[PDB]
């Protein structure tokens, strides 16, 4: 009945038709299927998806970079990441995203400050995260300090 | 080919071989046409009887 | 609207409450951008009232999605309106039809 | 952003949005400010950054020249989930990911996402460069099978314009090689044409 | 391999009147003390393997192995043993924020380690 | 070239107000598609011609309400005016207004007539009214492009000149909108087999064919004249004031001249322990100075890359 | 910003000494007292100063409002009229307006 | 922009080593004190002295040689 | 994750038979890809007496498989990782190269956790979970220490309980192994 | 603005050799760099000035089942070898070429008899293989004139190589100027069989094409 219908119209029944090149004018061989379907347009768009940050504001435990979105937040590296990182032997880069891009607060000022200086080096010094552990664990009954 | 041309030759070659692999591979899939419709799949006769 | 459907688009938009349609109409008095207002014909009408319906369509009102919701009519002036007859359109629909 | 498809780029090559860039990338603009006397204060650099002007797309474009940008997949898997790329600068607001890396990092061009983060030490960006480049990941570390191998689109066409019919157009014709894509584009014969007999060195 | 270590040992040979000791360290207590002062007094071992969930748990370092999947017992057991981490691994040295032990880390690693025997 | 005997334009056919059919005299063999591949392109990309920019109307402040006795609403209004086909004599940017009361169609005949200004379509339909109290009344602007422009792109333009009420529209400016061609052998009956094409337009009547055809070749040999010859094989520091108003105390002035310093740069991009190897000004002379060129540089603060003569 | 060490001491013992309206609380001769240094001279205090005056709030850290007002009319470019005579006004006729 | 390192990566020998030989010269050349011994041609520091490895003129040998005499020259 | 490449050499002789996996039908897989990237160790023997086909410590790059199977061997014996005898970590000349390099694993890479990521990552599994012998070409008995008995017919009658045969059609390669009960009487 | 279109200034054109050129444009307008490089190609592909052998009489049999007598290689081999020479002749329309050489082996295009206007680019090009003994031959070629190229199984004997290129192809690469970067740039990379340099060719096709489409315009742009 498809292929009647379209004899109606004075089209071809096989539906396929012969197309030419926009660009060099050069007719395709195999000639192509053109029709009408109905598409429509789904509510996940690109200008509420993209997202970027270079520095903003941080969190007052653990001093990290806020979230997703949530006022300019940041992006959340993970322990599938860092795997990654440490089988291609990415010390250096792991380093950084672990102590610069986060909660070392002395040091994400002096890389900046490097940055705009032009000298593109990095002083480590020690996450926060990790004093805020001791803390908590030491709010136990439980020593625990770093030797030398 | 791939396999091959990195055996061979070594990174370089087969990494310009990959590029131009895919930019030509992409321009005569466009140039063919290659396009699908009702006909292309067909139902044997002897289907029927076989039924 | 779509050129290949099933059928089910007009009971759909019907039934979704998201048009106007028409209850114990006879014709159509005045049309605007925002009011539709049909004057019920005695065979539907009963005594102690006027015998004035009036749609109040909803423009432009922020949904649960931030999305938009507007009712635009489809009547004309002086166009006899049956029980059961859409008057409007809300968003996704074209002549009652689910139209996304 | 959402994840694009662009053919015309190359194995170490990505399309970074313009929209997405000088943000990232807004302490080496300064940097880059100050150092061409183009902004002799902080505020002022902040000020001409927020304006957008012609000179600091053209300072964003000479910063970010050398300087390679790594993207990640958010199901990362095995190491190749993350690869080092070079950002090109694109009108829009999509990265633009390559058809040969997109079967390593398993994307499929519907929805998916991708996280970009850039190094900024001179020892992360060597590293970026010489151990997590995509054209230094030709090989599997599972296995070690080649990981990129046309799929789709690019297997179909080669496909189709190395095959043999009978009776084509140009059947007996016999040529140097140069002179096949002088046949097929002007006139005479087909790609499909058989019987061809043409020198190669 | 991973799953091979932890040696319970049948036999004192000086070493220790316990059990589960890992293989390696118990290899290098029978070179340093049979070879080098008195081959008489040898330690026989049994190589028991564990699974995973275990294995993973019976490390050297408390710092690892805590964050692994149980940190209450962990961190009980370490307190009250009194134990140390030295940091010899890839978690300890993310967590602390150093220089992993591998890959370009690794010349670091060794460049340090060198330089403690001195001091 | 052994004689081209290269086309003539004749047979141009009007088969409609918006449908043509230009037929070119018979040409060499392999010219026709290029020709026609190359008109049509350039006649589809750039072909100027007139649309709507920018309407405003009394009645409403912005385009997502409503007017009392209009059918339609504001968006069906600028989406009708948009299609509204208009050519427009030598002067660009005109503004013509339509005023109309009633309760039947408003179209494009019932506006205000220029002698600029000329309507081809006058059966349009501009969003009819319905109430008899009803009376509408906008200006609309018209001018001439070349491609496609949507609102944002105009917006730049315009910070302070922007009142409420004042819509603006996207602009299409293009009147072809479509055209396909056709290359046959033909009336060369005469001399030997040569090919004639034949161009199908269908433009909205803005534009005369043989002056597009015109047109869109002289914008292709004014393209092709760059490779006829083949060959070919400001930015600076905003603070460049002299070294004057400095407040030169007492030696500072000696100093500069003795050291040759440079208007002002140069000092800048000094350090302080570089800047004692100078002779003896004295440790006060030196705070002075740095106070004077701190108040509108930050402490001697810049490392400059290049200097400019 | 590019400062020495002596000025970066300088310049956080300052903006420590700030108010939330903008304006330093101690005057400079306690700065000076503050700092304890014999090297350390009015002069060199009034640079490190001044240098932080033109920060991006303008006018901050200003001593009182006699040289709050002026930072701002200096910045001001020359081209608009009747600066002369609120310069003059500002300068020393500060109880004339007041009043 | 350098399209691979396989030259240096020959050149040095450990794959890991180049990246510290390399950061460590490219560390000269951008804090500043030293000039590239090849024709910087509008590239980075980085890949100047990456460039300058894979010729075959600089390595963890030549970089100390240089360094020491210029200390004892002080 | 512990591991990583710390030694050079263990200096150990110790390391794991390979041979091909001949079960079944046919074999699965043979000794070409199990032994590519590997490091034999001294027992590398030719089949002719008094004579060797390789040295001890050789990487088996491209063409010493190809020798190996022209001789027709079907066991080598292999130093592994499990035979490192390395303090920490394991040494770099029982690992091979099984990377996007052509070469030797350098010291300082992490196999930990290169390993235990390939074999997670294929996540494409399921869920939901003595008379019938048949040869596939020529070979032989190979009883395999097969302990014979007296039998009713003419034939050799079976007491051990492990009983393995195999198919020798030119050389030493095998075709199937054909497990058996202790009551298999011999046809052949 | 109204009629500006934006005119291409970066030409800089970069030469492997003499026969290999790779041009290069400054951006154009949105999407010209098609419209511009597809009519050139085109033009310069199926119709070109030259001058090229069309067929050969060879002393023997017509069919091209002969045998060797001493030549070594086939007479299919040696058209194919012919039809690889760039020949240039100065105003004449047909002429007659023979060649006549000793039997060393090395047959060279200086082998061919010298005319007034029949010259060769490059006389090291091989026509006949390296010949057994001291037997000679005679070709007995000719050349045309004529445009573009036409086989060898309508219009008779090899083949009419009139054309005088080997390969053009382009390639369109974005650009901006200042802020907008929808624009093309157009890049060629063209291969001259020889006595033409690429530039000269692309030259030649350009005012071709513009002589072309002058005609349509009807004398427009008077001052």
């Amino acid at each position: 009945e498809i292929k009647e219908l379209l004899k109606l119209g004075d089209l071809p029944t096989s539906g396929q038709i012969r197309l030419y090149d926009g660009r060099t004018g050069e007719q395709f061989e195999r000639p192509v299927t053109v029709g009408y379907m109905y598409m429509l347009k789904l509510n996940h768009l690109v200008d509420d998806k993209m997202h970027a940050r270079s520095t903003g504001s941080y969190s007052l435990v653990t001093q990290q970079p806020l979230g997703g979105k949530a006022q300019f937040g940041g992006q959340r590296f993970g322990e599938m990441e860092v795997w990654a990182l440490e089988a291609y032997g990415a010390a250096y880069t792991l380093q950084e995203m672990l102590t610069v891009k986060s909660d070392d607060v002395n040091g994400r000022t002096k890389m900046y400050k490097n940055i705009v200086d032009g000298n593109h080096q990095m002083e480590p010094g020690m996450p926060e995260s990790f004093n805020v552990l001791l803390k908590e664990i030491r709010s136990l009954g439980i020593n625990i300090e770093l030797e030398d | 080919m791939l396999n091959t041309c990195y055996r061979i030759l070594g990174l370089k070659p087969t990494v310009i071989f990959a590029d131009q692999i895919m930019y030509t591979g992409f321009a005569y899939a466009a140039r063919s046409g290659a396009s699908v419709g009702i006909d292309d799949m067909v139902i044997p006769e002897k289907k029927h009887e076989i039924i | 609207k779509p050129l290949v459907g099933t059928g089910m688009e007009r009971a759909v938009a019907v039934d979704s409450g998201v048009t106007a349609v028409a209850k114990r109409g006879g014709v159509v008095q005045y049309v605007d951008a925002s009011r539709i207002v049909i004057k019920v014909n005695e065979d539907e009408m009963y005594p102690g009232e006027a015998g004035i319906d009036i749609y109040n369509l909803t423009k432009y009102t922020r949904s649960n999605q931030n999305t938009c919701i507007n009712q635009m009519p489809c009547v004309s002036l002086g166009e006899p309106v049956e029980r059961g007859d859409v008057l409007a359109d809300g968003p996704s629909t074209d002549l009652g039809e689910l139209a996304l | 952003s959402v994840i694009t498809v662009g053919p015309y780029l190359r194995l170490h090559q990505c399309g970074l949005p313009k929209k997405m860039a000088l943000e990232l990338f807004k302490p080496f603009i300064y940097g880059k400010l100050e150092l061409r006397g183009l902004a002799t204060t902080i505020k002022a650099a902040k000020k001409m950054v927020e304006r957008e002007e012609a000179v600091v797309w053209d300072i964003l474009d000479e910063v970010i020249r050398e300087h390679p940008v790594l993207l990640n997949r958010a199901p990362t898997l095995h190491r190749l989930g993350i690869q080092a790329f070079e950002p090109v600068l694109i009108e829009g607001k999509a990265i633009q990911l390559h058809p040969l890396v997109c079967a390593a990092y398993n994307a499929d061009f519907d929805g998916d996402q991708m996280a970009v983060h850039v190094p900024l030490t001179l020892e992360a960006q060597l590293e970026a460069r010489a151990l997590m480049m995509s054209t230094n990941n030709i090989l599997s570390p599972a296995n070690g099978e080649p990981i990129i191998v046309p799929s789709q689109d690019v297997v179909l066409g080669l496909y189709y314009m190395t095959r043999d019919c009978v009776n084509a157009k140009g059947e007996g014709m016999v040529l140097t090689g140069p002179k096949e894509a002088e046949r097929l584009y002007r006139s005479g014969l087909a790609s499909l044409h058989a019987r061809v007999k043409v020198r190669i060195t | 391999r991973q799953m091979l270590r932890k040696a319970t040992i049948v036999n004192a040979g000086s070493s220790d009147f316990l059990e589960g000791e890992q293989v390696e360290y118990s290899r290098v207590k029978i070179a340093n003390r049979e070879l080098e002062a008195n081959g008489k007094v040898g330690a026989t071992y049994s190589r028991d393997l564990l699974g995973i969930t275990k294995a993973s748990l019976a490390t050297e370092s408390f710092i690892s192995a805590a964050s692994f999947q149980e940190t209450t017992r962990v961190l009980t057991e370490a307190a009250v043993a009194g134990k140390r981490d030295e940091l010899r691994g890839l978690k300890e040295n993310v967590i602390v924020g150093r220089l992993i032990p591998a890959g370009t880390g690794y010349a670091y690693h060794q460049d340090r380690m060198r330089r403690r025997a001195a001091g | 070239v052994t004689e081209f005997l290269k086309p003539r334009l004749v047979d141009i056919e009007q088969v409609s107000s918006t449908h043509a059919k230009v037929t070119l005299e018979p040409l060499e063999r392999g010219f026709g598609h290029t020709l026609g591949n190359a008109l049509r392109r350039i006649l589809l990309s750039s072909m100027p011609g007139c649309a709507v920019t920018e309407v405003e109307i009394d009645g409403v402040l912005h385009e997502y309400s409503t007017k009392e006795g209009v059918q339609e609403d504001i968006l069906e209004i600028l989406l009708n005016l948009k299609g509204l086909a208009v050519r427009v004599q030598g002067k660009d940017e005109v503004i013509l207004t339509l005023n109309k009361s009633g309760i039947g169609p408003v179209t494009a005949a019932d506006i205000t007539h220029d002698g600029d200004v000329e309507i081809v379509k006058p059966q349009h339909v501009i969003c009819h009214l319905t109430d008899e109290n009803a009376s509408i009344s906008m200006r609309i602007k018209v001018q001439r492009g070349r491609g496609y422009v949507p609102a944002s792109t105009r917006i730049h333009s315009e910070e302070d000149e922007r009142p409420i009420g004042r819509l603006l529209v996207d602009a299409c400016y293009s009147p072809v909108e479509r055209i396909a061609y056709n290359v046959e052998a033909a009336r060369v009956e005469q001399r030997t087999d040569l090919d004639k094409l034949v161009i199908e337009m269908e433009t909205n009547g803005t534009i005369d064919p043989e002056e597009a055809i015109r047109r869109a070749a002289t914008i292709l040999a004014e393209q092709l004249e760059a490779f006829v010859d083949l060959r070919d094989v400001e930015f600076d520091p905003i603070l460049l004031r002299p070294v004057d108003d400095l407040e030169l105390t007492v030696r500072s002035a000696n100093c500069l001249k003795a050291e040759a310093i440079h208007y002002i740069g140069d000092l800048v991009q000094r350090t302080e322990v570089e800047l004692l190897k100078t002779p003896n000004l004295g440790k006060k002379s030196l705070t002075e100075i740095k106070d004077v060129l701190a108040s509108r540089g930050l402490s001697l603060g810049m490392r400059l890359e290049n200097w400019p003569p | 910003t590019p400062f020495t060490d002596t000025d970066r001491a300088i310049a956080t013992s300052i903006v420590d000494a700030v108010d939330d309206t903008g304006y330093l609380t101690i005057q400079i001769e306690d700065i000076v007292d503050s700092i304890g240094d014999d090297e350390i001279g009015l002069e060199e205090v009034e640079a490190v100063l001044k240098r932080i005056q033109r920060f991006d709030p303008v006018g901050v850290a200003a001593k009182d409002l006699r040289d709050c007002l002026l930072i701002q009319l200096s910045q001001f470019a020359k081209e608009t009229p009747w600066l002369e005579e609120a310069r003059l006004i500002i300068s020393d006729h500060l109880d004339l307006l007041a009043n | 922009a350098r399209v691979t390192v396989q030259d240096a990566v020959e050149k040095i020998g450990n794959r890991f080593d180049l990246v510290l030989v390399a950061a460590r010269r490219a560390r000269q050349m951008q804090v500043g004190g030293k000039d590239p011994l090849v024709p910087e041609e509008n590239d980075k520091t980085t890949v100047i002295a990456l460039r300058e490895i894979e010729e075959g003129l600089i390595n963890n040998q030549i970089l100390d040689v240089r360094e020491r005499q210029e200390q004892q020259e002080q | 994750q512990d591991l990583v490449v710390t030694e050079d050499d263990c200096g150990t002789h110790e390391g794991i038979m390979m041979t091909p996996v001949i079960e079944g039908g046919d074999v699965k897989e043979p000794l070409r890809d199990r032994v590519l990237g590997r490091v034999t160790a001294e027992d590398v023997l030719k089949p002719g007496t008094a004579d060797i086909l390789v040295p001890r410590n050789t990487l088996l790059h491209e063409q010493w498989c190809d020798l190996l199977e022209e001789n027709s061997v079907d066991a080598v014996k292999v130093r592994s990782v499990v035979s490192c005898d390395t303090d920490f970590g394991v040494c770099a000349h029982c690992y091979g190269r099984d990377l996007a390099r052509g070469h030797i694993i350098n010291k300082g890479e992490a196999i930990g956790v290169i390993a235990a990521q390939s074999i997670g990552e294929p996540g494409t599994q399921l869920t939901m979970r003595e008379s019938s012998i048949q040869v596939k070409n020529k070979g032989s008995i190979k009883l395999s220490n097969v302990k014979s008995v007296v039998n009713s017919s003419g034939k050799l009658v079976i007491t051990s309980r492990n009983t393995e045969l195999k198919l020798i059609d030119e050389f030493g390669r095998t075709k199937e192994s054909y497990k058996v009960p202790y009551g298999a009487v011999l046809a052949k």
